[PDB]
């Protein structure tokens, strides 16, 4: 009867699972780590939107996402992050 | 009416978890100042979205809203 | 209403020495409700304060409750109030001690409640004031009631004035007195609101630093406590008696105000120039003082904006309002007297200047008068005709002389000027515009219910010089005499429909041989103003007698028009237009048509008459589009002749087809070409409507 | 104006010269000794006009 709450909270649960199966969630906590996924994405993607229409840039690629995630993100997280994201591309194309 | 209904243990409170040690007079009704101004400040907002939505009730969504306009972005209360 | 609680303040007084066991708190009671639903006006609450200390039955406990608690004015509580309870308040003495003292705890209460209300103290007329404020500062020495007047004192005065060394020693000495424990408390707020009055005050400061204390409790004297419940039924029953007045917000938003003044202490005739007036709002409070520098330049060359620019045009009209207006007044010359230079072009260039003189001529129709009775001559036409047209059109519509009702005979001469002007120069057109604006001028006499035959009259002799030879012609005349007549005819149309002004009937009639003018012109227009007067005068002229000279030119009017239009039945007439029917005879035989079968029926009918020719092939050519029938009229001109001839023709496919449907004649064309004509809206539907009425064979198929 | 007139008069109020009310000020503080204050004074013994044309002084 209620159109369904669109949340990261089972994928958030299996993190913490696939970490350490001890310690649980509370609700507050649940709502704390959904919107600052939010608020990251929304920045991410925002980022990327302007970034592309500056170069009239038509797309948005992967090239323009690490710029933005560069951008936003500062170097110390950055680079992992690119890292990371450049082997789940590549992996991704090799399957 | 009610800007002396808040009352000065409140107040002396916020300065404890503040840090502060000595208490004068003065900063009780400037708090008070302070906050109505912050509070008409948000309020603004946040009316001027529940009159747009055409919804005559003020939500968590509306006001968040206006926090994160304002800039100054809360979290735990969704969207 | 409030007579009741009139009564029940008489109660407590019409009767004593009773000492009732519950009579007496039962009308103490019905006091309590009584009180807060009326609001106990000021000429109640002045018995009333009157009653208690006069009356000494009542415990001081239950009076100060009654001043706590029934106290809640909605009157304006003047000073004849005040003063009452000044003389209420005060201590007994050698001189009066054969006065009965008022309880010391009763003053102290009634110190508290005005100063609850004194938002709604009246605007003084600083005159007592300063008697209030030394007789406040007088009582203010009393210890019991110092610390309520304390926060009054600091509310009334508010100027240098008020800050005087005699108050302030008094002020200064109770502080500095011992036997207090509150003016220390009391003196320094005090000192500190005469201090932000005067400026700097150095004798100030250095007085409350000797009387300064731990200042715990004067933060606690800074701060005024009010009773909430006592300020909220006050605002409820401020806004019940006086709707729109005294709002609930800004009763308690005044109080507000007046308490923050007592917590900003710990923190912290006149002439007047209308050259330095910016202000509208302070123009209201400079009223009374307003002054004007007599400059020229100014005060007529440069609103809802607020600016000195935006009262521009007031300064104009408020010297008018400070002072009655005549014919010496500066802008009332300026005016004429740069009029007078446009004229005679000694000015720069006068095409600016009209527009702002016209504004300020269009009203004030007493100076209008002045301006238009003087600059009417000839000799002012002689320097240039354009100026004099351009004046006209600003202040002769908009003008109703009513000094001597004698100015009609002014005009005739004057407007019978220009036209005398017209003929010698041989045309310009310049008269019928002129009358144009008179007409408008005239109707402004119209609508008023003064002077009805008087504009009338006027009008009567403008028909007869505008139906003149050289002005109107049918052959060589201009169409500005023709709409300037047309205009003239509508006055009295909607004179006609107009019954609450009853005027001679004789001026609605126009004159006999004059209609045979507009009748015999050719102007489609003209004759369609002529069937609408016709039809609005046949409403009226109902209960006249058959024999009457009004309703024997009205019916002959419809009878010549309906043969000249439709009947075609001009030769067995009698006469037409005041012309025999055998004169039209005899120029029938000399004039020549190459087939004249039927001559003069063609001539004779609503097709053959030249104003309404043409435009009779236009709305048949539209018929044959709508229609597409097989042939179209090739003929330019519509009669009996060509119409058998075009189906003699064709005769062979006229039985399958023939034209377009509904019409097996021409007699029958005729008729149908008008139903089109009277279907659609346009001007000549008015020429329509007239046939109608005054065909007999159709007004049949018609209700009633 | 309108609101103008509800606060009307403030300069009438005072006026229903200076001169003029020397002596009336001279007066009212004349009569009012007379009336109240030299009959408290209940001095002289016995005195209406004596005891107050002291006080004049």
């Amino acid at each position: 009867s209620k159109a369904r709450k669109e949340t990261y909270s089972s994928y958030i649960y299996k993190v913490l699972k696939q970490t350490h199966p001890d310690t649980g969630i509370s609700q507050k906590s649940m709502s704390i780590l959904n919107s600052f996924v939010n608020d990251i994405f929304e920045r991410i993607a925002t980022e990327a939107s302007k970034l592309a229409a500056y170069n009239k840039k038509s797309t948005i690629s992967a090239r323009e996402i690490q710029t933005a995630v560069r951008l936003i993100l500062p170097g110390e997280l950055a680079k992992h992050a690119v890292s990371e994201g450049t082997r789940a591309v590549t992996k991704y194309s090799s399957s | 009416d009610n800007i002396q209904g808040i009352t000065k243990p409140a107040i002396r409170r916020l300065a404890r978890r503040g840090g502060v040690k000595r208490i004068s007079g003065l900063i009780y009704e400037e708090v008070r100042a302070v906050l109505k101004s912050f509070l008409e400040s948000v309020i603004r907002d946040s009316v001027t979205y529940t009159e747009h939505a055409k919804r005559k009730t003020v939500t968590s969504l509306d006001v968040v809203y206006a926090l994160k306009r304002q800039g100054r972005t809360l979290y735990g209360f969704g969207g | 209403m409030s007579l009741i609680l009139d009564d029940i303040i008489l109660s407590l007084t019409n009767a004593n020495e009773r000492t009732p066991p519950q009579a007496l708190k039962t009308t103490l009671s019905l006091l309590y409700e009584k009180s807060k639903q009326y609001g106990l006006s000021s000429p109640q609450l002045q018995a009333l304060v009157r009653l208690l200390c006069e009356t000494s039955i009542i415990d001081t406990v239950t009076k100060v409750y009654i001043v706590e608690n029934c106290f809640l004015p909605d009157g304006y509580l003047t000073k004849e109030l005040l003063l009452e309870i000044i003389n209420h308040l005060g201590t007994p003495t050698v001189f009066s001690r054969y006065r009965i003292q008022t309880p010391p705890v009763l003053q102290s209460a009634l110190c508290k409640w005005l100063v609850h209300v004194y938002f709604l103290f009246p605007v003084h007329s600083e005159r007592e004031h300063n008697i209030s404020s030394s007789i406040w500062l007088h009582l203010w020495q009393f210890s019991f009631l110092q610390k309520w007047i304390t926060p009054l004192v600091i509310w009334q005065a508010t100027t240098p004035v008020d800050v005087k060394p005699w108050k302030l020693s008094i002020i200064k000495r109770c502080a500095m007195h011992p036997g207090y424990r509150d003016a220390p408390g009391s003196a320094t707020l005090i000192l500190q609101r005469f201090q932000c009055l005067v400026g700097a005050s150095s004798q100030i400061t250095e007085s409350i630093i000797t009387i300064n204390c731990n200042r715990k409790t004067l933060k606690s004297h800074r701060n005024l406590k009010l009773d909430a419940h006592f300020l909220s039924i006050l605002k409820r029953i401020l806004s019940r008696a006086h709707p729109a007045n005294f709002p609930a917000d800004t009763v308690q938003n005044t109080i507000d105000m007046y308490l923050s003044e007592i917590h900003q202490l710990g923190a912290d005739d006149s002439t007047v120039s209308l050259w330095d007036v910016t202000s509208l709002e302070q123009l209201a409070q400079n009223w009374p003082q307003l002054h004007i520098p007599n400059d020229v330049d100014y005060m007529m060359k440069p609103r809802k904006v607020m600016s000195r620019d935006s009262l521009k045009h007031l300064y104009s009209s408020i010297i008018l309002i400070k002072n009655s207006r005549d014919e010496s007044s500066s802008p009332y010359e300026w005016c004429i007297w740069q009029l007078k230079r446009c004229f005679a072009h000694q000015i720069e260039t006068p095409q600016e200047v009209i527009p702002i003189i016209i504004s300020v001529s269009s009203m004030d129709n007493k100076l209008s008068s002045r301006i238009i009775q003087t600059f009417c001559n000839l000799k002012y036409l002689k320097l240039d005709e354009l100026t004099l047209k351009k004046v006209c059109g600003g202040i002769l519509p908009l003008w109703k002389p009513e000094l001597i009702s004698g100015t009609r005979e002014f005009f005739v001469k004057f407007m019978a000027s220009i036209f005398m002007w017209s003929t010698r120069d041989g045309n310009n057109c310049t008269f019928s515009e002129t009358c144009f604006y008179v007409l408008q001028m005239i109707t402004n006499w119209v609508l008023d219910d003064k002077l009805i035959a008087l504009g009338l009259t006027l009008l009567h002799d403008m028909q007869s010089l505008l139906t003149l030879d050289k002005i109107f012609n049918n052959a060589t005349s201009n169409r500005f005499s023709t709409m300037a007549f047309i205009s003239s005819l509508d006055i009295l149309t909607q004179l006609s429909k107009q019954t609450k002004s009853d005027y001679a009937i004789q001026y609605l009639i126009v004159g006999p041989d004059i209609m045979n003018k507009v009748f015999s012109s050719d102007d489609p227009l003209l004759l369609s103003a002529a069937c609408r007067y016709l039809v609005a005068t046949k409403n009226k002229l109902m209960q006249y007698p058959s024999t009457n000279k009004f309703v024997r030119m009205q019916n002959q009017y419809i009878m010549d028009l309906t043969n000249y239009l439709y009947r075609n039945k001009v030769l067995s007439s009698k006469s037409l237009f005041g012309v025999s029917p055998d004169f039209f005879k005899q120029i029938l035989e000399n004039l020549y048509i190459p087939t004249a079968d039927f001559k003069n029926a063609k001539f004779f009918t609503i097709t053959g008459i030249p104003a309404l020719s043409y435009i009779c092939i236009i709305i048949l050519r539209r018929l044959e589009t709508a229609e597409n029938t097989k042939i179209k009229f090739t003929s330019g001109i519509i009669n009996e002749e060509t119409f058998n001839n075009f189906f003699r023709v064709h005769h062979d496919e006229i039985g399958q087809h023939g034209w377009i449907k509904g019409v097996n004649n021409i007699h029958d064309l005729r008729v149908k070409i008008l139903m089109h004509l009277s279907n659609t809206a346009n001007p000549y539907r008015d020429i329509a409507a007239f046939l109608f009425t005054y065909l007999k064979s159709l007004s049949k198929y018609s209700v009633q | 104006l309108q609101h103008q007139m509800t606060i009307m008069d403030s300069k009438k109020q005072d006026h229903a010269t200076r001169k003029a009310r020397n002596k009336e000020l001279w007066d009212s503080l004349a009569d009012f000794l007379k009336g109240y204050l030299v009959p408290n004074l209940d001095d002289n013994d016995e005195s209406i006009d004596s005891l107050t044309n002291e006080v004049m002084l």
